[PDB]
């Protein structure tokens, strides 16, 4: 996530993230490449990355139940 | 009868046909050999002239030379600051050249295959008028403001929640106006060299100054327009240097004429207090979330082209979709089409819309709902 | 902005070269395809179906999309 500060900050990674945001959707539409992303902690992620036009479908992986565990073993 | 020469005549005709290609080949060889007997010339900039036959010129790199000039060349065009070409073995003035145009600025000058018009954007018919009041009317009918006794503003910025239709509006304005236009992203003009970052922006303002009617648009201004740190780290004060260079270029010691700027960002908290001052960014434009009528308009815009069937009721869709965006409604249309894809159908029913609305609705639980306002 | 080969002394264009890419970017393209199949994953049928209909399908069955007037995710 981005933030506001005046004593010190962390801006370079934010600029690379802004360029990545601009690559998806943005001024120039792209329709030949597909993007897959993986993570395991969503609450610390920037809301602009979770826009519907930038990341369309969201899949959640639940913990396996009894039958799934038996199948895995 | 008289065909005693006919065979020899045909042989001569074939030989002439071959000689045509042999002469094309001879010409090609002549051009190839003629081209390879020339050398290049170094490029520099003149500073002043000491006497009738002596000038002092500076190359693109450091060293400065005291050089002569060609006899036939005119000496009335060599004012200080012009660009000249010098011989590589004697360093004599040979020719003067026009001003440079950077390849980056050339690429930035024209890149827009899109053809979006005003019919594809809906729900914000007032902010579009507010924006067009700045860049369209003063550039064509400028005696009205002089008659009243004011000066029209220069720039403006647009802000709001993500995905409310800012870049789309900018694309529509750029694609539906006959004037010189520049399009750039603020995060693509930075590089590790010492002076390039502040040089590129000076170059683009010079290019805009040359062709007097231009519009400059810079997306994601928060990349370089953030607040200036105290006790900050190295390799970060260069961005600040570029920032104050930009602040001086616009509303500085020299006035701009017939130049307008447009900026966009979806969180204006972090912007420098000096950049938001009136006189630099005169107008602040807000693009909020759509209303019920705006939602119905966007739905009618985007749900049109699909091969629908049966009866459709937009009222329930409008009531259910709360706090959505244009991207959310496009996603609703896409998800309805996907549910149509399953069960092997080739038409859409309102039940698909009802399912897709609630499918999209719960995905917004994990997305923050904060809203930011400039201050 | 084109990339050209120039004579070392006379300084004339001799040929045109293909556009160059960073070594790090080139090194991240896959060469040896993995050998894992769908059969060895248990208890993720819904996730697999939802993922395959948004990535693989819009490539081999595009004719099913424009016939309806819907853009892929
Ligand atoms: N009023 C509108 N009418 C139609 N479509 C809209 C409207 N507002 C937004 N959209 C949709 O938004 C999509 C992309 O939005 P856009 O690129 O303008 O985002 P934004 O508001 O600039 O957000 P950000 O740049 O912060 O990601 C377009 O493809 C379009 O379908
Ligand atoms: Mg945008």
């Amino acid at each position: 996530k981005r933030f506001d500060s005046e004593k010190a900050g962390d801006r370079e990674v934010q600029r690379t993230m802004l360029e990545l945001l601009n690559q998806l959707d943005g001024f120039q539409p792209n329709t030949q490449v597909k993007v897959i992303a993986a993570t395991n902690r969503v609450d610390i992620l920037d809301p602009a990355l979770l826009r519907s036009g930038r990341l369309d479908r969201k899949i959640e992986f639940p913990m396996p139940n009894e039958e799934a565990r038996a199948r895995i073993m | 009868k008289l065909l005693e020469h006919k065979e020899i005549d045909g042989r001569l005709k074939e030989l002439r046909e071959q000689l045509k290609e042999l002469t094309k080949q001879y010409e090609k060889s002549e051009n190839d050999l003629k081209a390879l007997q020339s050398v290049g010339q170094i490029v520099g900039e003149v500073l002043k002239q000491l006497t009738e036959e002596k000038f002092i010129v500076k190359a693109t790199n450091g060293p400065r030379y005291v050089v002569g000039c060609r006899r036939q060349l005119d000496k009335s065009k060599l004012k200080p600051g012009t660009r000249v070409a010098l011989d590589m073995t004697t360093l004599t003035i040979m020719r003067y050249l026009p001003r440079e145009v950077d390849p980056l600025v050339y690429n930035m000058s024209h890149e827009d295959p899109g053809n979006v018009s005003y019919s594809e954007i809906g729900g914000l018919s007032e902010q579009i008028r507010e924006l067009r009041e700045v860049i369209e009317l003063p550039l064509t009918n400028p005696e009205l403001f002089q008659r009243v006794g004011i000066i029209p503003p220069k720039g403006c910025l647009l802000y709001g929640p993500p995905g409310t239709g800012k870049t789309l509006l900018a694309r529509a304005v750029a694609s539906q106006l006959d004037c010189n236009f520049l399009k750039v992203v603020s995060s693509s003009i930075v590089d590790k060299y010492i002076g390039e970052s502040a040089r590129l922006i000076r170059e683009m303002f010079n290019y805009a100054r040359d062709h007097q009617p231009c519009i400059i648009f810079m997306d994601e201004i928060d990349a370089i327009g953030g607040r200036r740190f105290s006790e900050g780290t190295s390799a970060d004060r260069e961005i600040q240097r570029t920032l104050m260079e930009l602040l001086n270029q616009m509303d500085g010691f020299d006035t701009l004429h017939r130049v307008k700027m447009i900026m966009a960002t979806n969180r204006p908290d972090t912007l420098d207090p000096a950049l938001l001052r009136p006189g630099r960014l005169d107008r602040k434009i807000h693009i909020d979330l759509p209303n019920e009528q705006a939602r119905l308009d966007i739905l009618k815009i985007h749900a049109g082209p699909i091969t629908k069937h049966g009866e459709i009721d937009y009222e329930a869709i409008v009531k259910l979709s709360d706090g959505f965006n244009g991207a959310d409604l496009r996603n609703v249309c896409t998800e309805a089409g996907m549910f149509a894809i399953r069960a092997d159908h080739d038409f859409v029913v309102q039940e698909d819309f009802m399912k897709a609305v609630r499918k999209v609705a719960d995905s917004k639980k994990l997305e923050s709902k904060l809203d930011y306002k400039p201050v | 902005g084109d990339l050209v080969g120039v004579n070392k002394d006379s300084y004339l264009i001799l040929e045109t070269l293909p556009t160059e890419y960073d070594s790090r970017v080139k090194a991240m393209e896959v060469d040896e395809r993995p050998t894992e199949q769908y059969s060895d994953i248990g208890g993720l049928d819904k996730q697999i179906q939802e993922l395959v209909e948004a990535i693989v399908l819009p490539m081999n069955h595009k004719e099913k999309f424009e016939n309806l007037g819907i853009q892929p995710p």
